[PDB]
């Protein structure tokens, strides 16, 4: 529920192996990043980290915000959050993205590389209509309810 | 270390910014010295 | 650096033409103290004592005594860093736009870097002055669509736990009713030990014109302003009472002391606009530059500011 | 939810008055405290601060704990909590106590008893009398000055 | 009448004292928030498509392709700037998202907007989402802050 674990650690980490040391929830950004990518930030409602975001409009006194969501209202994908300022870094749907994204905790075992994915109401990827997203790996479990997956999103589809 | 000093020569951008901060401080110091509020 | 970078030289030669902010009139020289922090927070601790119950009579033998409690309070001040970008003309491209009496493409709204920088700096300083007085950041005249800000970021007009007075709409033009509310607020003010200090009053222009009329059968040699100054001099130990007018306010009267102990302004040393080192360049003649500024740093004791709002229908 | 509020105050406090400055949640202890009082500390199960506590038993792997409760299970009244260690300072029901306690969401001299959630309520088996009226610290948080002296007889 | 910079001269000097609501003018070219990584293209301009959605138009073949005001299934991009001396319109492709003021058909934040045949936004294919209510500059000129995110049904 946070970019970095709230509870501290009791152990030092072992910096010996170099394989499979990236499947952590603190891994922000994307695995393959282009220097010609358009990057935005927005006020964040809730915790839309590693989730699809949509524009949220209030009464009018305050500016718009971004909240975890998908479906027909998908605006982009959140890749980073600064907790002090509550700023959510968002990559628009018109820009190509490849990274680890939150996966729905239902049939996550059935997710295999090369499977089509679409965003749900809560900004979580699920196995399939309107968004071009394909899983490049299998579900990796970080917590009893938290599952992440390597996926590539390359815009909307007809 | 202020832009108001003609002899000042910024070696790098960081020193240039510090001179700006000093220059702003000296100006507000100067402003209060010259300020004379109207009583009544 | 000046030899290598033209924009650095241009800013230094033009920084002296930018006018000082008007907020400085609102604070005493000692009330402002700069801090070295771009983004983050600063914390302070205050200690209070209180009496739990009535004192205990020491007669004969007794074991249960009334207690005196203590409490700690931690105050945090937040700081924020904001940036703006503006387009301008490349330095080497100025000679092809110089004209008889101006430089820049009028048809396309393009300017030299120097003039663009000065105009943007003035606009930002206007924005900063609005925030300090009113505690909000917005560009609409209605004041909506405000930028969401971090907590512990307040201005003189939105500071919580202060005395707030509202003048009824039907008495909007009745100076006696307005002065009545001011006195009620003045009574509820709690200066305590820090009373022998100068006081500051800020009013909107409509209020100021009402003040200058003679006091009311009208009196002679006595204006509503003079009566108000005497009333404030009653509670500040006959100290100086300053009155300023600001177009930023609208039907609002702000009264607060000018003592560093009660209200202190600790702005960042980088609050005022500063050029960024990153300059976008392309094959065309259009370049972009960035300006940074820092907001926050106002600290005030509770129930030490009087805020009078004159409701307009 | 917390003895010391988590959110930092934005303003300094005004400390020139001396009246009615004790109606705060962080006022641990009691209004009138005797130097001959018996004080215990227990592991805390939840947030029983300023509430009636009862003994809670786990599966026997670890020691017992105390949780908010009352009725026929009341053991004492919690008056302080150390958040770092999760220790709850408890004064046993056999020792009389006078202080501000959580009130269920009342005039002085009314008889009070502890409910299932360790909150005082108007009335049976506990001697508790309210010495003032309810002070509202939050929309759901009400406190009251009360004196608890042993337990009654049914 | 519709040019970005009015031809009629001003009688009086403007009052440069206020700083609020001084950007709702038709001369405001570009976008409110612009990234350094945006793709922009100039094309020959057919008609006056400033601050309108544009579509590719082909002639007989003697001259190159140009851009004209339009939308619908033929929409190609959004015109954010124009140079009258050269008749070159700056076009941001539909594949690139854009945020700025655009012409609205003669509406509250959150409404879904699609381009019409004349390159004017109208309430509902969805191409952009309204960020504010319509602002009137002339009896027939209505602008609106909108954010374009490509095409989606």
């Amino acid at each position: 529920l946070m970019k970095n674990p709230q509870q501290d650690s009791g152990l030092l980490s072992n910096s010996i192996d170099f394989r499979d040391q990236n499947l952590i929830f603190s891994n922000s950004g994307g695995v393959c990043t282009s220097s010609k990518d358009k990057i935005e930030n927005y006020p964040a409602k809730g915790y839309p980290y590693k989730r699809g975001v949509k524009l949220s409009f209030g009464d009018g006194t305050t500016e718009l915000e971004v909240e975890a969501g998908g479906g027909d209202d998908l605006y982009g994908v959140c890749s980073d959050i600064d907790e002090f300022s509550g700023m959510a870094t968002v990559i628009p749907i018109t820009n190509n993205f490849t990274g680890y994204l939150t996966l729905k905790k239902d049939g996550q075992n059935g997710v295999n590389p090369g499977d089509k994915l679409n965003f749900n109401q809560h900004g979580e990827l699920e196995k399939v209509k309107s968004v071009n997203a394909i899983a490049l790996s299998k579900a990796h479990k970080l917590t009893e309810d938290l599952f992440i997956v390597l996926a590539s999103v390359f815009g909307n589809r007809a | 270390a202020s832009l108001l000093d003609s002899n000042f020569v910024p070696i790098n951008f960081t020193e240039f910014v510090q001179a700006i901060s000093n220059t702003y401080k000296q100006r507000r110091i100067q402003f209060y010295e010259n300020l004379k509020r109207h009583k009544r | 650096l000046f030899d290598e970078n033209y924009y650095a030289k241009a800013v230094a030669n033009i920084i002296g033409e930018v006018k000082d902010p008007i907020m400085y009139k609102w604070f005493s020289p000692d009330q402002i103290e700069d801090v070295d922090l771009q983004m983050g927070y600063q914390k302070t601790v205050k200690w209070d004592a209180f009496l739990n119950a009535n004192p205990t009579t020491i007669a004969n033998e007794v074991n249960t005594i009334s207690t005196i409690g203590f409490s700690s309070e931690v105050v945090r001040l937040n700081y924020l860093k904001l940036q703006y970008k503006f387009r301008h003309l490349k330095q080497t491209s100025e000679k092809f736009y110089t004209s008889d009496s101006y430089i820049g493409d009028i048809n396309n709204n393009l300017l030299p870097f120097a003039q663009a920088y000065k105009l943007a700096s003035s606009e930002i300083i206007k924005l900063i002055n609005h925030f300090v007085l009113t505690g909000t950041v917005s560009i609409q005249k209605d004041g909506k669509n405000q930028k969401r800000l971090l907590p512990n970021m307040y201005g003189l007009l939105n500071m919580p736990e202060q005395i707030k007075e509202e003048v009824a709409s039907g008495d909007k033009d009745k100076m006696d009713k307005i002065f009545e509310k001011i006195e009620a607020g003045l009574s509820k003010l709690e200066l305590g030990d820090e009373f022998s200090t100068p006081m500051m009053v800020i009013v909107d222009p409509a209020t100021s014109l009402k003040l200058v009329k003679p006091y009311a059968a009208a009196s002679s040699c006595e204006k509503w302003e003079d009566v108000l100054i005497q009333t404030i001099k009653a509670i500040n130990n006959r100290e100086d009472v300053y009155i300023e007018t600001s177009n930023l306010l609208k039907h609002k009267i702000l009264i607060y002391p000018l003592n560093s102990e009660l209200i202190k302004f600790k702005p960042s040393k980088y609050m005022l606009p500063t050029p960024n080192e990153q300059v976008d360049k392309d094959s065309t003649d259009v370049a972009h530059s960035y300006i940074d500024f820092v907001l926050g740093g106002l600290l005030a004791t509770r129930k030490t500011i009087l805020q009078v709002n004159i409701k307009q229908s």
